[PDB]
RNA sequence: AAUAAAUGAUGCAGACAGUACUAGAU
RNA sequence: GGGGAACUUGAGUGCAGAAGAGGAGAGUGGAAUUCCACGUGUAGCGGUGAAAUGCGUAGAGAUGUGGAGGAACACCAGUGGCGAAGGCGACUCUCUGGUCUGUAACUGACGCUGAGGAGCGAAAGCGUGGGGAGCGAACAGGAUUAGAUACCCUGGUAGUCCACGCCGUAAACGAUGAGUGCUAAGUGUUAGGGGGUUUCCGCCCCUUAGUGCUGCAGCUAACGCAUUAAGCACUCCGCCUG
């Protein structure tokens, strides 16, 4: 069942946060492949790599610590959940803490950020939040 | 016990190996069923008993749609052979 | 597989003991019950005392019948004098 | 009762010394003294759980 | 890090209350004093302190808010984003105003955010409206907040990549 | 302790065992605890089986 | 020739007010 | 989201095993209580804080034998086990439900929840016909108290039991809805599996589902919870607004 892929990853990341982990595996779908390489080049995380095997896939995240104890993600948030659907337009594209974080958005031409968006004029599901 | 299935298995087989068959699983819970039935018509106070038997024939009509909605053609095939009406 | 043992009063001769044995297997044999072992312990002492002995004849039989003889061998038993106890248990 | 075993050739009280101790291996001082008043199943089935267990006797 | 107490400071009490602790003769009256200590260039902390006498647990409640003080960051005399304390059963949201509104909240919280130079926040509490929880709230919000360029850093880019 | 029927490898009781029956069983009659036997719960239950169907067939005692 | 530590179940005690009562300031 | 085509991890079937107070039905059992009959046998028996009501010289209690009948199943027995919940504890048998272990052979999303509805549903209670050993509302008597329509004692109806039907309520509680995923540890325990020497007995490690205790982060008003969550999230249902 589980209901939805995206917002167990997501939580799955913020429990690997709170306990200070280094790695994580994942059935990796192709939207968790897309969301994790947008946090890669965001500088959320140090590196990611897939795992194709036999049974579905599976995808490797390593926390990022930059400093001495420091969590880089320090909250997530689902918001386009399975049962209560979330678009925004382009001019209601939102930004995360006045530009600060970063808001994942899937658009009607491939997955971007909200600044990605705001810049290219579209809109679509909003699909996470991150701080 | 061991015939019945085996029986029913050898008749409804599409392959070599179809076990996992749909129409397999019906007959076998439509001979279940009748088999409690049977008994459930003198020991009418089992009440676990018709709780399994609940189970059985919600497995069976969870089955049924599935079948209907998937092949209707081998769905009306095994109403014909079966009579579960 | 079905296992029987009974017990025999004492008072009885060894050629009525043995006419009661064969009459309990013919009671069996009604359905085609195979006797696929006996034994007979023979005289032992009861731990605790019955209707009127403290003693008794002890009688093992190994059976595969399709619970029919078993209720046939039950109600004879119970309702015959020559035995006293018996018992049926499926060796499964 | 303690048992059905006979001693002899000791003193009076040697033989109440292993009558005391061997009537605790037998249901005379618990099976024969609980049930002189009802106790509730619920009650009775917590008191083996709260006695067998914290060894209160 | 824990920040030095040698600085100028504007310490101002926000209550005092009465607590009575019974004993065989009766009540024994004692004063429990809350006060807020900080400096308007983003320094402040908060303290308490207990005693027979008004003056003597105002001392304490200075004393210890000046072992106690917290760093606050000042993007543009107000707060770089928004954010929510939730100790204690006590919820305060914080925004950032333009550079005209002024400061908006309840007592405590007002006086928090004076002492500590913020001169432009849009405040509100949802929940109980202790003033040791409020306190302790808008403490844990500030903590919480993060600078633009320390995020930078952190996250590997510049700032202008974050801002824009 | 050590239990019996672990050590042994043996299988079911095979009731008419009247001889491991009774020193598995106290002296007076009542059935040993299995702090003293040593054994499994599973033998354990397998024993009270056993030394019901005994009672049941003159093998072993009620009152002693 | 020696020599044992016990045993325990206590009967009775109902009510008390309507209105009353201490503060503290950088 | 709809339609088309593939996949197994979800889901289910089979394969070889495992435990269990799972249910309905039939038979059997020996302790123990009561009564009856008889042999021995006298002045008491039973009971309370004390006492009395009660039974006993038409011979009690006790002791020993036998019989009659009715309920429950000592020891095993252990936060042990099963069941969706209530609940389920002697033995034997007939008919039956679910669960766990390696599943990989099989179909390949067939899954979760579920207003309304149906069914089940402690004890008590009601109707029909039986049965009634102990216990025992109501009731009678004897005590205490100022009073006792009670707490104590002696008797004692219905009830407790059996077949059918009805009622559909409990602190029916873990005062915690169902499903899934993730989130340090030590720790016993039930039924299994694999392995590192041993044919073993047994020691250790790993791995399944369930059952218990102490405890990190986290949550919480605190109490406390903490891989069986009251932690971190998603889906559905019922309920709350002094």
């Amino acid at each position: 069942v589980m209901t939805d892929p995206i917002a167990d990853m997501l939580t799955r990341i913020r429990n690997a946060n709170m306990v200070r982990h280094e790695k994580l595996e994942i059935p990796a779908s192709k939207l968790k492949r897309e969301i994790a390489e947008i946090l890669k080049r965001e500088g959320f995380i140090r590196d990611v790599e897939f795992v194709e095997d036999s049974k579905q896939g599976i995808i490797r995240v390593f926390l990022k610590y930059g400093q001495n104890n420091e969590r880089v993600i320090t909250g997530l948030k689902r918001i386009s959940k399975p049962g209560l659907r979330v678009y925004a337009k382009s001019n209601e594209v939102p930004r995360v803490l006045n530009g600060l974080g970063i808001a994942i958005i899937s658009t009607s031409q491939g997955v971007l950020t909200d600044k990605e968006a705001r810049a290219k004029q579209a809109g679509g599901e909003v699909l996470a939040y991150v701080w | 016990t061991q015939e019945r299935k085996n029986q029913l298995i050898n008749e409804f087989k599409t392959h070599e190996s179809d076990t996992g068959s749909p129409e397999v699983q019906i007959a076998i819970l439509t001979d279940s069923i009748n088999n409690l039935n049977e008994h459930l018509r003198t020991h009418k106070k089992d009440h676990h008993s018709r709780r399994g038997l609940l189970k059985m024939v919600g497995k069976r009509r969870n089955l049924l749609t599935y079948l209907r909605n998937k092949d209707v053609t081998r769905y009306r095939e095994l109403i014909n052979k079966l009579g579960l009406r | 597989k079905y296992e029987v043992m009974y017990i025999i009063r004492p008072n009885i001769d060894e050629e009525s003991k043995k006419a009661v044995i064969e009459r309990f297997n013919n009671v069996l044999t009604s359905n085609g019950a195979e006797i696929t072992g006996t034994k007979d312990w023979g005289k032992r002492r009861l731990a605790y005392e019955i209707n009127d002995f403290r003693d008794g004849f002890y009688q093992i039989v190994n059976v595969q019948s399709d619970a029919a003889a078993v209720q046939e061998f039950d109600r004879l038993a119970k309702i015959s004098d020559d035995i006293i106890r018996h018992i049926v248990v499926k060796e499964e | 009762m303690s048992k059905t075993v006979v001693r002899k050739n000791e003193s009076l009280e040697d033989a109440l010394r292993r009558f005391k101790r061997s009537v605790s291996k037998t249901g005379t001082l618990a099976e024969a003294r609980k049930r002189e008043f009802y106790e509730k199943p619920s009650v009775k089935r917590k008191k083996k759980s709260e006695a067998a267990r914290k060894r209160k006797f | 890090r824990i920040d030095p107490s040698k600085l100028e400071l504007e310490e101002r009490l926000v209550t005092v209350n009465r607590v009575a602790k019974v004993v065989k003769g009766g009540r024994r009256f004692r004063f429990a004093a809350l006060v807020v200590v900080g400096d308007k260039n983003g320094h402040v902390g908060f303290g308490t302190g207990k005693a027979q006498e008004v003056p003597e647990a105002i001392r304490k409640a200075v004393e210890d808010a000046k072992k106690n003080l917290i760093e606050v960051p000042m993007v543009g005399t107000t707060i770089p984003h928004e954010i929510i304390g939730r100790f204690g059963a006590g919820n305060i949201l914080l925004k950032p105003a333009s550079e005209g509104t002024g400061v908006i909240a309840g007592g405590p919280v007002r006086a928090v955010l004076e002492l500590a130079g913020v001169a432009d926040i849009l405040s509100k509490s949802l929940g109980s409206n202790t003033p040791i929880n409020m306190i302790r709230a808008t403490l844990q919000g500030l903590s919480e907040l993060k600078r633009a360029e320390d995020v930078a850093k952190l996250r590997g880019k510049s700032v202008e990549e974050l801002l824009g | 302790k050590v239990c019996y029927f672990t050590s042994n490898g043996i299988t079911h009781i095979d009731y008419k065992d009247v001889d491991l029956l009774k020193k598995f069983v106290s002296e007076r009659g009542k059935i040993l605890p299995r702090r003293v036997t040593g054994t499994n719960a599973k033998y354990q239950r397998k024993l009270t089986a056993a030394i019901k169907r005994a009672r049941q067939m003159a093998l072993l005692p009620y009152v002693s």
